[PDB]
């Protein structure tokens, strides 16, 4: 099920950039001289290639915030430059330009009959200059400042780096080949000249592992059902009907209920996965079934209290203390009440009094688990004590004592009974050090093999585990050694490194927009769909679970995390010229300007005669958003009343009119009625003067020769002159190398005889022969 | 194991398309 | 360049692969084939017979595996053994302005067998401790078994030794050394059946 | 006369290679190799007349 | 966890009940009446949920 | 209303919390505000 929604996870795409970002593009227009008439040669200026940008401050602000969400989803990871090439025609030299769209601008200057020969000559002369000693090319390009600065910012922050053998050496995790037991193989070489994406190796800045246990527990169960499905299966198990008439025999019966292989397979995968993804578990057995409980005390005597529910370890540490310890020296048996702080196994070390069977209960007490930080990844180890299996002999001298005391206050048969059940398991010790010398070295190399942070903290679904399966694992198991296969192992640590930087880069561009966003004074946008965005993206959950509430609560738990270096500034770039690219529009206004006083309009190359005012100091200004806001109509109304000077800044939608009738008739200022009558300025549409040659209205500026007065102006700026020689650049990047993704399947590895295993002190893991 | 001999034949195949 | 591919399982893979160190200098093959190599040829054989804790290494070492064993080691036929391999490199000579790699003088007229055979005879009534019955006793009678056909062996060598002469003689262009980025794959078992 | 035609030529006629997998940064390296040579007297002597 | 729409929830209610009171034209005292409304509990948790 | 409940369910861990719907949420909101306003 789930198996497969966390095991296709492939490593995020890096886009290749096929042509660059662009905004501008040029255009020709025509011009008038300052009398307003034709030139008969026309001159190319900017323009933006889209112009989808909807009238209103607010809508303005959204069309940043969705410009910067593009740029961002379409970065480019790896930026290649001899792919995008197109071969001028007009070149003398035969040079090669970026992109296609930059070879039809040159064609267009190069063939234009109005156009001088220097800038002709200067396109002729382009050229690329290719330099491979040092790995670095030339090209040329034209763009707006905006677009090379934004290039030039692309290229100069590539993710890529060079690879060599040795790299990948040391790519694999340290505490994998530091051990002796798995050796590393490759079978081809690697170039200088290639490179690779190092993925993102950062730790957990949302504290998943605090206060958010629903989706930390989903994650829990995600890594434990891959867990499961890694972890190695057992070989060479002993044939069960032999087993069970052994057994039987030795018990002289005239229980053994539920001892099946499949029960041991389950028992131990889901065990070593628990402990390794920290997915608690809890128990549950017949309170009459002895050996079910010894089995549940071996038990708790490897695996430490911290890993299991209080209601299961208190049910199992009574049965144990009632069924048993106190049974044997004949004391008064303990009411442990279900709630105390203290634990059954604590009362009962300050009880009894015999020296081993104390000494093992204080240990199983207070065996806890210690962190350590290796390699920048945080684990959980066990005690030494454990590893090297010592302690089991320090389980089983106390489990001997058992078998000395007369047993007082209990009929003979019972005796019987719990003296067969200890000497079965008493028999197999060296079946129980060897699987638990095997259990604690296959989690030490497995959980080596995890980037993420771990904690130790309960969650809400538990596992279920019966202890019978643990009885058939103890009973069962026999003297092959069982070591995890390479490939496995591999797959694994691809599948979790890939869930990992898939994780931090979401966090990224999530943190990301959401600064830009509250960055821009933006307020009316419900943040719950970004969110929902990064939740369906992660490719884990289900959005139609987790209600809005815990996306808010996310959302303000994100706010905190300083942003990425890159992304900062990109955010800082796209900002600090937004007045630019805001203004340069020819489908908004910035406002409109009022006086009530004759003023002359201004004489521009690109619109002849229009009304323009270029600053606005001298009046009030008023801002259209708060208008529409607040609903307020109060101040405004009575400033125009008794025509006086207003200022008016905000985004409004423009209708040109280029009528001299129009300008001689005054039709500028009608358009302010409405705000008055209908009390709503949404549609408010000034109207833009315009006198040109073009209009066959001219005549009338011609013959009379009168200047042109007006009452209105539009805050409008006209767009900047372009120049060939300023945009022309060199842009520089690297000649050719290729992107390297699945890094680790040029390297394997060979398992060790299964005999001469090593775990970690020198010596072999499994003896028994 | 059949994937990752299909993942491993895709990194070797775009190793030698430089190799003439 | 060779890659080696092997099957850690078959210790007799890795006895012929010693053969295969000896004769072969170790300079013509890809670094990561000859680190596999030394580290479990050294950490299943040598070391499991000498009492000794397998070898923790890191990749990477600019001096390589080898060289510790050299100067690990007191007993003095395998570790002289040891020391030959570790210095067996090619050697750079100009014959008639033509520039070649040749092969030492001590392996061409098949000598290096005998003290692989001496080593390995040693080895085979060693004590061999900490370690099973079956598992030892197989590894010590496949070394007999590799140590039992020294004349052939020698034979085997000198006379790859002399084709190579023969065959480098006729080559014009010069040859440098570098690593490469393909390479050939060397079946072991092809070396084992080779040898045996 | 784009020197990467020459040089795709002079590859090609080398009957043991494939020319279009070669990559680009090698070529110019390639070239740039050959730009340093001295000719052969013959051809040489043969462009001077 | 809920604590952002909790806030919004009591200053919504508080909001509400200014604007409402606000229109009220006669005087309300305060004591205790014989009648009451049934206040269900299950529907203020699933109000605060 | 169903995803809470289930989120509600399993937070919960439940072996009560039945009567949740949002007629039930509106009319409690409902009779709260007004019995404020009223002095009832």
């Amino acid at each position: 099920s789930i198996l497969k929604k966390l095991e296709d996870i492939k490593p995020e795409q890096a886009k290749a950039q096929t042509k660059l970002f662009r905004i501008f593009e040029p255009r020709q227009k025509p011009i008038y001289i300052a009398n307003g008439e034709k030139e008969r040669r026309n001159r190319i200026y900017w323009k933006l290639k889209k112009d989808t940008l909807p009238d209103g401050d607010y809508d303005v602000r959204e069309y940043f915030l969705n410009l910067y969400d593009q740029v961002l989803t379409e970065m480019p990871d790896y930026l290649l430059l001899k792919d995008m090439a197109v071969e001028n025609k007009n070149s003398r030299d035969a040079g090669k330009v970026v992109d296609s769209e930059t070879a039809s601008i040159c064609d267009a200057i190069f063939q234009d009959e109005e156009t001088e020969g220097a800038v002709a000559r200067f396109i002729a002369e382009m050229r690329q200059r290719v330099q491979a000693d040092r790995n670095v090319v030339n090209y040329p390009s034209i763009l707006h400042p905006i677009d090379y600065a934004f290039n030039e910012y692309f290229l100069q922050h590539q993710l890529v780096e060079p690879l060599n053998n040795d790299i990948i050496f040391n790519y694999i995790p340290e505490r994998i080949r530091n051990d002796v037991n798995y050796i590393l193989n490759m079978d081809r070489n690697l170039p200088s000249t290639a490179r690779y994406i190092r993925p993102n190796l950062l730790q957990d800045r949302l504290n998943l592992h605090d206060n958010f246990e629903s989706l930390w527990d989903t994650i829990t169960t995600s890594n434990y059902i891959l867990a499961r499905s890694v972890v190695p299966d057992l070989k060479e198990l002993v044939s069960t009907e032999a087993q069970i008439q052994k057994m039987s025999q030795d018990l002289q019966l005239e229980f053994l209920t539920g001892i099946n292989s499949q029960a041991a397979n389950d028992c131990f995968k889901t065990l070593i996965a628990a402990m390794l993804s920290q997915r608690t578990m809890s128990l549950d057995f017949v309170t009459t079934n002895y050996m079910s409980l010894i089995s549940g005390m071996w038990l708790l005597t490897v695996v430490p209290n911290d890993m299991f529910i209080r209601e299961s370890l208190v049910a199992c540490q009574l049965a144990i203390v009632n069924t048993i310890i106190y049974v044997a020296f004949g004391m008064q048996r303990m009411h442990y009440r279900n709630g105390d702080p203290q634990t059954p196994f604590q009362i009962a070390e300050q009880q009894i009094q015999n020296f081993q069977v104390a000494n093992w209960l204080h240990f199983v007490n207070n065996n806890y688990f210690r962190q350590v930080v290796i390699d920048g990844v945080l684990n959980q180890v066990l005690n030494d004590n454990i590893r090297n299996g010592h302690v089991i002999n320090q389980l089983m001298e106390a489990l001997m004592q058992l078998s000395r005391q007369q047993f007082p206050t209990m009929p003979v048969d019972y005796k019987r009974s719990i003296q067969r059940g200890i000497l079965l398991l008493s028999n197999r010790l060296g079946q129980l050090v060897d699987l638990t010398r095997l259990l604690a070295y296959s989690y030490e190399t497995l959980m080596a093999c995890v980037t993420m942070n771990m904690q130790h903290v309960q969650t809400l679904t538990t596992e279920k585990l019966q202890l019978t399966s643990v009885t058939s694992l103890c009973m069962l198991i026999g003297n092959a050694t069982v070591i995890p296969s390479p490939q496995t192992l591999f797959h694994y640590y691809n599948v979790n490194v890939n869930f990992h930087s898939n994780y931090n880069e979401r966090i990224n561009d999530a943190v990301a927009i959401i600064t830009a966003a509250n960055r821009l004074n933006l307020y009316q946008k419900k943040m719950k769909a970004i969110v929902e965005d990064f939740l369906k993206r992660l490719h884990i959950f289900d959005v139609a679970v987790a209600p809005d509430d815990q996306m808010y609560r996310l959302r303000d738990r994100l706010r905190l995390l300083p942003v990425e270096v890159r992304r900062l500034d990109i955010f800082n770039l796209i900002l600090m010229a937004m007045d630019q690219i805001e203004r340069a529009s020819d489908k908004i206004a910035q406002g409109v300007i009022i006086a009530y006083r004759d003023m002359q309009l201004e004489r521009d190359e690109m619109y002849g005669y229009v009304n323009i005012a270029r600053n606005l100091d001298g009046f009030q200004q008023i801002n259209l958003e708060e208008l529409m806001r607040t609903g307020s109509y109060a101040q405004i109304t009575n400033m125009l009343l008794n025509n006086q000077p207003v200022a008016l800044v905000g985004a409004l939608p423009f209708v040109t009119d280029s009528s001299v009738i129009s300008l001689i008739a005054i039709l500028d200022a009608t358009v302010f009625a409405q705000i008055v009558k209908l009390r709503k300025v949404d549609t408010l549409k000034p109207i833009l003067y315009k006198i040109n040659s073009d209009s066959n209205d001219f005549y009338l500026v011609a013959n009379y020769d009168w200047v042109p007065i007006s009452t209105t102006k539009v805050y409008k700026q006209v767009p900047v002159q372009f120049d060939f020689r300023n945009s022309m650049h060199m842009l520089t990047s690297n000649l050719t190398f290729t992107v390297y993704s699945d890094l680790l399947a040029f390297v394997s590895a060979d398992t060790v005889e299964p005999i001469n295993a090593v775990a970690f002190d020198n010596m072999r893991i499994m003896n028994e022969l | 194991k059949t994937k990752e001999e299909h993942q491993k034949e895709v990194q070797y195949e775009i190793l030698q398309k430089t190799i003439p």
